[PDB]
């Protein structure tokens, strides 16, 4: 009992150290100490304190090497070796941290056991080349019709996500770890996307609730969640996308595709300005540092849809800027906005209007464009684009008497309005999208009224599954909507709207 | 479950003061001694293999 | 079983109003109503008496 | 070495003793058997109630 826990601590505490190149402490002040020796030592390397707390070294100094310190100068005290790891940062990378809360060295905070892993592999690696990659063409679905259609995702791709945090951003990105959970079942591992969740300065609490959600929805096996929390160190924050990015790059490498999912990079940007500022390095522009530039295009270039050259694997990314005003002015943003091939732009205004969680998709963009969309929801969905191009501007003139035609755009702009309306943690699949999107293009929609839209869809879904789930069969292995298919879809919609 | 829990926890507590007995037994006792100088000896052994 | 007897009622709404009154027709509603959500929630709240007394 | 010595005594010399099982139960929730289910009465009871449903209800009129 205790005893059993007594012979394991001292069996941690048996045999004996044989110490090797030390510094010492001179003077230890703001998680800079400053240590005379260390006479070679890498850049980067892991240094491990008397105290026992790890540093980096970021600046070194011609006669002393000026430490950051990981954690709390309590600890620390004048004139303390501080041995020298001998090793650049490095994570455990392999599939033992499926399933697992880990802290940035690979600890599992979670405690649900040690990190199987094949190599540690260290933090900053640097991008792969041209000719490593290949377009993208595989699709990643989020179960969520506006996602993945008016802003079609693939796999391998790095687009922006930028909008105010507790609207559900954590909600939107969970969504599609979900409906990867259809994907990961299928055994194909560019269709297991082995989700990396990269939780950058939020309370343990919080996180607490996010591991138990992503376990309820029995997501939390092929996830990993890593863990830099509010209170954990700038350092780790600074490190703790470029370590989880190696992660990936593991996944990559095999083939194997899976999505890491920075929430929020803002966060990463304010633990280097800590950094930055105690090393004495001038901040940048709104005292964020200049070349936080420099770290996110190294981090987000690593992100990509590899050739069979290197095998045809991916790690797609999906970084998350949080704004406080939809201020893309911002530095931070300016830059981030540059880096990402896409955009998200997730606005205050839908969630009132009980979008919740809420989406400006007029203001999101894609720039990896339909390419990674599938061919039937590209096809049933070129002309919903439209209709609400359509009927943004024709909602500035609904506030009453108009054109027909004006009048027409808002019915069907409406009753898709009301459809593409979502609430957290459903997903749909994309033998359920496609139809959906076929009927208010088909205007069929329009008849039902607003209130009845909720009504419809369920009822519409189940009546196509009694009619033919031969047909849904159909849209999802052939992938492709045959005429026929689309004739008999439409009768069956009409006789839906029927009853 | 919560207090045996608890009293579990509060007996790793108890001990280590425990613990800190039995280092000040170390600190006076010719082991002080006789364990420095095995330290010694031992610094010998590890230098001399180098 | 509950859910007949209510189903009957409604159908005795309309066979009331084939006669004069309601208001009584509403007496026996209410009471078979309360009762039959109460007690599906109340058998709802029931679990089983017993927990791991070996686990624990 | 060090650890050898400091483990043994220390592990050999102390090792703890429980406190009363009163102390125990101060701190717990110990459990008392709950009882009574609820009994109501028979509804609406006698005659008064038969006497009630015929001739109140005459519920019909022009």
């Amino acid at each position: 009992e205790v005893s059993s826990i007594l012979e394991e601590r001292i069996k941690g505490v048996s045999d004996e150290a044989n110490l090797n190149e030390t510094g010492r402490v001179l003077a230890v002040g703001d998680g800079i100490a400053r240590v005379f020796g260390l006479n070679n030592i890498q850049a980067e390397e892991l240094v491990e304190f008397s105290s026992g707390v790890k540093g980096m070294a970021l600046n070194l100094e011609p006669g002393q090497v000026g430490i950051v310190l990981f954690g709390s100068d309590r600890l620390v005290k004048e004139g303390e070796l501080v041995k020298r790891t001998g090793n650049i940062v490095d994570v455990p990378v392999g599939p033992g941290l499926l399933g697992r809360v880990v802290d940035a060295l690979g600890n599992p905070i979670d405690g649900k056991g040690p990190i199987d892993a094949a190599g540690r592999s260290r933090a900053q690696v640097k991008a792969p080349g041209i000719l490593p990659r290949r377009s993208v063409h595989e699709p990643v679905q989020t179960g969520l019709k506006a996602v993945d259609a008016l802003v079609p995702i693939g796999r391998g791709q790095r687009e922006l996500i930028i909008g105010d945090r507790q609207t559900g951003k954590t909600a939107v990105a969970l969504d599609t770890i979900l409906n990867q959970k259809r994907w990961n079942n299928g055994s194909d591992e560019s269709k297991k996307l082995y989700c990396v969740y990269v939780a950058v300065g939020q309370k343990r609490s919080t996180v607490a609730q996010l591991v138990q959600t992503l376990e309820q929805h029995d997501a939390m096996k092929y996830s990993i969640i890593v863990a830099a929390t509010a209170s954990e160190a700038a350092p780790l924050q600074y490190l703790a996308p470029f370590t989880a990015a190696s992660i990936g790059e593991w996944f990559r490498d095999n083939g194997k595709h899976a999505l890491i999912v920075y929430d929020d990079l803002s966060k990463q940007a304010v633990a280097y300005r800590q950094l930055s500022l105690l090393l004495r390095r001038p901040p940048g522009r709104e005292a964020y540092p200049g070349d936080v530039f420099y770290l996110h295009s190294r981090l987000l270039e690593r992100a990509a849809k590899l050739s069979e050259k290197e095998g045809s694997g991916s790690l797609t990314a999906l970084p998350v800027i949080e704004t406080q005003g939809g201020d893309v002015s911002a530095y931070i943003p300016t830059n981030v906005i540059s880096i990402t091939d896409g955009q998200i732009f997730l606005e205050a205004e839908l969630f009132y209007k009980g979008i919740r969680p809420a989406i400006n998709v007029g203001l999101s963009v894609s720039r990896v464009g339909s390419a990674a969309q599938v061919k039937a929801l590209k096809q049933v969905a070129g002309s919903l684009k439209l209709f609400l191009a359509q009927y943004r501007e024709v909602a500035a003139f609904a506030q009453s008497d108009l054109d027909a035609s004006t009048k027409q755009t808002l019915v069907r702009g409406e009753r898709l309005t009301q459809l593409l309306k979502q609430n957290q943690y459903s997903p749909l699949a994309t033998e359920e999208q496609v139809p959906l999107i076929y009927a208010g293009v088909n205007g069929h929609l329009d008849g039902i009224e607003l209130s009845r839209i909720g009504e419809f869809e369920s009822s519409f879904l189940s009546y196509l599954k009694s009619n033919h789930n031969e047909l849904l069969t159909e849209i999802r292995e052939k992938g492709e909507l045959s005429k026929e298919l689309l004739a008999s879809l439409k009768s069956a919609t009409e006789s839906f709207v029927a009853t | 479950v919560r207090y045996e829990a608890s009293l579990r926890q509060l007996e790793q507590r108890q001990l280590a003061k425990s613990v800190i007995s039995r280092v000040q037994s170390e600190l006076g006792n010719p082991k002080f001694q006789e364990k420095v100088l095995q330290q010694s000896i031992s610094e010998i052994e590890q230098l001399l293999s180098k | 079983a509950k859910s007949a007897a209510n189903k009957l009622d409604w159908a005795k709404v309309i066979s009331s109003l084939r006669i004069t009154g309601s208001t009584a027709t509403q007496l026996s509603s209410f009471k078979k109503r309360n009762d039959e959500a109460r007690r599906q929630l109340l058998e709802l709240q029931s679990q089983p008496t017993e927990v791991d007394f070996s686990h624990y | 070495n060090v650890i050898q010595d400091l483990y043994l005594r220390e592990l050999k010399d102390t090792k703890l003793a429980p406190s009363t099982l009163q102390d125990a139960e101060g701190n717990v929730k110990p459990w008392n058997p709950p009882q009574k289910p609820n009994l109501p009465e028979l509804e609406l009871q006698g005659p008064e109630a038969l006497k009630a449903y015929t001739e109140q209800n005459v519920e019909t009129a022009h």
